[PDB]
RNA sequence: CCGGCCGGGAACUCAAAGGAGACUGCCAGUGAUAAACUGGAGGAAGGUGGGGAUGACGUCAAGUCAUCAUGGCCCUUACGACCAGGGCUACACACGUGCUACAAUGGCGCAUACAAAGAGAAGCGACCUCGCGAGAGCAAGCGGACCUCAUAAAGUGCGUCGUAGUCCGGAUUGGAGUCUGCAACUCGACUCCAUGAAGUCGGAAUCGCUAGUAAUCGUGGAUCAGAAUGCCACGGUGAAUAC
């Protein structure tokens, strides 16, 4: 087990943080756990909506949750009853007056959360993994994407030993720190157990 | 040792000792409370102290008084 | 008039002020033999002033803080050689040649994880 | 007189915010000292990186809290009216204590 | 030393006599990074050495150290599958480095009161070359003299 | 880590701020150089889990007792996971 | 020089030759020489006889040699006759004050047997 | 009021943001006129300047089902749950990693100088009074370049000790206590008085370190009500040697 998380080593360099509140030591743990609850809830209740990121920020006793998603229409719905329902329950969880926004992730096959969730969904619909991976690399390289690597792992095809079998195309410069590597990871709970899907997407060199 | 202010006994052991000296030393006492400093009124009673599995009887002599109960009930059996 | 040098050495900082005058040295409102001149190597604050001599040449009011004994002393040496812009860049030929204008940038190396100190690895048993 | 002390985790974000509060204040009122920087607090955390034994593998982390101090001198009513409700900062803690 | 040929770092000379030779002698004597203590011992011991021998300071030191410098020393080879102790000519910096190491080590061996007396008596015993460091030099020279047959 | 233990932890906190910080008053004020009676040393028949020295500070997410970090409120494992994803603000790798 | 018993110390500073008395260390010795009005660094040679029995008169006010040895012995016997933890522990010859006997109980337990 | 103490000054240290800087860039020589190497100047730094982060494809069916998640199996009036007491601290032994030592380059007493990095509200807790001391009482200031922790210690200058198991060493043990905590018996930490082992430089063997390094000296922090000789950091002094 030996590679650094390629989001974490780029946190001040190119990648931003998904939480951008300041807090002293008295409320740092409380704000942090409140963020675990709103991302847990808001991740479970938008499983069909293809959600990429949820960014929390707290401007002066009020949360401001931004849902980067690929299907904004299914998040908002017929006149946005679903949004006001979500800020009602996020205001229930965080205990502050909640705002909520939706940022449309166009080009959803270049986002690693959406790619890993895609391949994970296909693996738990019992399709063969080489199609899922290989289709994901092809259609991601089709639109921009100066590199992509996907990597499934663990008891693939229902075996009794676990393999990995990664694929990559293009250039994925993972030790370069100015590389805009969009990396994310999902787990596929199949009837044989968990299958881990990692995906790195190299977008640009700065 | 401990404690500039008061010694320690449990209140249930206080009441069992008061009733034990009032109505005479009749029976050994089930005490789990090893936390408890022997008082001078406890002299002559047979207080069985719990050693993890067994209540072992402790007959209180006059020089037990500056001590906890559990000193007279060893917990580990080494041979 | 009044001639300055910054002069630092392993967590020290020696402000060195020079006026022309006698051969006295005033360090933190204290003489040289009383600041650290009861201790090891007070010669090194006097080394820049033996390249051309200080006999009765210039009074220097110096003010050092941070560091230890030797750290403060090396800081004053570098401070005086930075403060010998009193005379022009003449001195800084020969003063370069003694190795005095070099900021000695040796600092204490950090302690690293799994090592007791900066490089002393903890001893390893049988094989 | 009126010290506004700003704290944030991102130095670009805090010097943007304090540049805005400086030009706001000395644009409306008068006599702003300047964004004095006041040492960064580096809090370091050294966690074990493995879910079991393996002490020697550790990961070191830090949170850098940046301060800035402004210290607005003139107590104009215009600068305290115009100074309130105008921050547009998200990760800044301000202290506007007199 | 596998690849890297090296330079060497320049030591500051002695603050009383300007002698880098004697500065390396107070570094050989120093223990636990305590240099002040070691230079106090060297100034006391060589001061009583200059008072006893009546010569001067560092020429009494230079004579007492001139009697303990090795000429040639043995050295292992392991070339032909055998252990040879070949004699080899000592470099001058190594020569007086070994001189000082033997003086200091033999002075730590002695049984007098203070370190300045142990080392003042060891340098005085090396001035008429009868001490312990001269027995170390004669021992080295018996090893390189017995095994002269390898050059 | 064993649901029971997390429930046990919530019991100890709830008793801790019911009784004590209100009757821990006793141990701060009456056990003192004032008179004495043995009484308030015996008025520690409070339910023993009102004592705040019986909270463990478990991880907020997994209830792990060891490796806790009071700043984040999490064990070292969830601190690293969340730190790398980017949910802990300001926190990044350190090197000096 | 025969103070507090058969103890005869001499040719040594008075703060330190008094430490030969079983039951006075450095503190109690500073207390004896301060209470008897004696300088701390005089020897017993170069010290008068009236001065010596002022030291006898001062050392008599603390429990020393015989009374202290039988007081200590009495304390240990009380513990071993109680049969408390400190007495069973004191009786078997194992460390009393809650120390480690898995290894490194070796003053109390003596040099290792097989 | 001799203290940056005040008015004041923004030079300087410094603080933190933004830039410049080091690239074989220049020179000489050697080299396929190539890569480059060796040496020189300038420069704070010279050749990946120092240190860190960064750990390729894979190996060990290496470690973790006890952080978590999880397939299957299994218990489901019990292998689940609540409680008190105990244990994880046991001790003929053996091994690992450390600390303190065996001393005079030192021990002790008196005076006196020079740090860096940190932490702090159910917290850090001055001053002053009491206690030999650990501490106690009243209690300012500080959510903190402002206050507190907090005196750096080795160093230096005097005096003493004088090669003794000693004024070394502090284990062990008795007594008396302080604090935290419902509660120090099993089973804390610290203090005071007394005790004063083993140990005089370590067999075979073995380990770390190439320069602010090893060695040695202190300080801080996390966990934590209280409990470090460990861990993670910080600075002080500061080597030897590399054919």
């Amino acid at each position: 087990g030996q590679k650094v998380h390629p989001n974490g080593i780029r946190l001040g360099i190119v990648k931003p943080w998904n939480s951008t509140w300041f807090a002293n030591t008295k409320e740092f743990a409380d704000n942090l756990d409140s963020d675990f609850k709103v991302r847990q809830y808001l991740t479970k209740e938008l499983a069909k909506a293809s959600v990429s990121r949820i960014v929390i920020e707290r401007p002066a006793k009020s949360i401001r949750v931004t849902i980067h998603t690929a299907r904004p229409g299914i998040v908002i719905g017929k006149k946005g009853e679903d949004v006001e329902k979500l800020r009602k329950v996020v205001a229930d969880i965080a205990g502050v007056p909640a705002q909520i926004n939706i940022a449309e992730v166009r080009k959803p096959e270049l986002d690693a959360k959406l790619v890993a969730d895609s391949i994970t969904s296909q693996l738990e619909r019992r399709v063969m993994f080489r199609r899922a991976m290989k289709r994901a690399v092809q259609n991601a390289m089709r639109l921009g994407a100066k590199g992509i690597k996907v990597e499934v792992s663990g008891r693939l095809g229902g075996a009794e030993i676990a393999r990995t079998e990664w694929y990559r195309e293009g250039r994925v410069p993972l030790h370069t720190l100015r590389a805009d590597i969009d990396y994310n990871t999902s787990e596929a709970h199949t009837t044989y157990g968990v299958i881990g899907v990692k995906v790195w997407i190299f977008k640009g060199e700065i | 040792r401990s404690l500039k202010k008061g010694p320690f006994i449990d209140l249930h052991l206080l009441k069992k000792v008061e009733k034990a000296v009032e109505s005479g030393d009749k029976k050994p006492l089930r005490t789990w409370s090893r936390r408890s400093t022997i008082f001078p009124n406890m002299i002559g009673l047979t207080i069985a102290v719990h050693n993890g599995r067994q209540h072992v009887p402790v007959f209180v002599t006059d020089e037990m008084v500056g001590h906890k109960l559990g000193e007279f009930a060893p917990t580990r059996t080494y041979r | 008039n009044q001639y300055y040098g910054t002069g630092r050495r392993k967590s020290s900082a020696a402000r060195v002020f020079i006026k022309p005058g006698n051969g006295k040295i005033v360090i933190n409102q204290r003489s040289l033999e009383q600041y650290f001149g009861r201790e090891t190597a007070r010669m090194v604050v006097r080394q820049p002033l033996e390249l051309v001599d200080m006999v009765e040449k210039l009074d220097l009011y110096i003010t050092v803080k941070g560091g230890g004994i030797s750290g403060q002393a090396g800081a004053i040496r570098h401070g005086i050689t930075r403060a010998l812009m009193e005379y022009d860049e003449s001195l800084r030929s020969e003063l370069r040649k003694a190795g005095f204008v070099t900021r000695d940038a040796r600092q204490v190396e950090r302690k690293k994880v799994g090592l007791r100190k900066a490089r002393r690895r903890p001893q390893f048993s049988k094989r | 007189r009126i010290r506004i002390r700003l704290k944030a985790f991102d130095h670009r974000l805090i010097d943007q915010a304090t540049a805005e509060i400086v030009e706001t204040a000395k644009r409306t009122g008068a006599q702003v000292r300047g964004p004095i920087p006041l040492p960064t607090r580096k809090e370091r955390f050294t966690v074990l990186i493995s879910p079991h034994v393996n002490k020697d593998a550790r990961d070191q982390y830090e949170i850098r809290t940046h301060l800035r101090l402004v210290d607005i001198v003139e107590p104009t009513e215009k600068t305290v009216d115009a100074l309130m409700r105008l921050d547009l900062a998200a990760g800044v803690d301000v202290q506007i204590s007199l | 030393p596998r690849r890297r040929v090296i330079g060497q770092r320049k030591i500051l000379p002695d603050p009383k006599f300007g002698s880098e030779l004697l500065a390396k002698f107070v570094n050989i004597l120093m223990v636990d990074g305590k240099k002040s203590t070691a230079e106090s011992i060297v100034y006391s011991a060589l001061e009583t050495l200059a008072q006893r021998s009546g010569k001067s300071e560092l020429e009494a030191f230079e004579v007492a150290l001139e009697n303990v410098r090795p000429t040639v020393e043995v050295k292992s080879r392991r070339v032909g599958g055998s252990t040879y102790q070949v004699p080899v000519e000592v470099r001058p910096v190594r020569r007086n480095a070994l001189a000082m190491r033997w003086i200091v080590e033999a002075a730590r061996k002695r049984g007098d009161k203070s370190m300045a007396l142990r080392l003042a008596n060891e340098l005085s015993d090396a001035a008429e070359n009868k001490g312990t460091a001269v027995k170390k030099r004669e021992d080295v020279h018996r090893m390189a003299e017995a095994n002269k047959a390898f050059a | 880590a064993k649901q029971s233990m997390k429930a046990r932890e919530v019991k100890r906190v709830a008793l801790a701020d019911k009784y004590f910080a209100k009757r821990a008053e006793l141990k701060a004020i009456i056990s003192d150089v004032n008179a004495r009676w043995n009484a308030v040393l015996k008025l520690q028949t409070l339910p023993r889990d009102s004592s705040p020295s019986r909270q463990r500070n478990r991880c907020r997410q997994t209830g792990r007792p060891h490796g806790f970090l009071r700043k984040f409120g999490l064990s070292r494992i969830k601190v690293r996971e969340a730190a790398m994803r980017g949910e802990i603000p300001g926190l990044k790798k350190a090197s000096w | 020089a025969r103070i507090a018993g058969i103890n005869i110390p001499d040719h040594k500073h008075a703060v330190i030759a008094l430490t030969s008395i079983y039951g006075v260390g450095k503190t109690r010795s500073k207390a004896i020489l301060a209470a008897a009005g004696i300088a701390e660094d005089v020897k017993i040679s170069e010290l008068s006889e009236g001065q010596i029995d002022t030291l006898r008169d001062e050392v008599a006010k603390f429990v020393v040699e015989g009374d202290l040895r039988r007081e200590i012995s009495m304390s240990i016997k009380r513990l071993m006759d109680l049969g408390c933890y400190r007495g069973l522990r004191h009786r078997r010859g194992l460390p009393v004050r809650g120390q480690r006997t898995k290894t490194n109980a070796r003053t109390r337990k003596g040099p290792r047997k097989p």
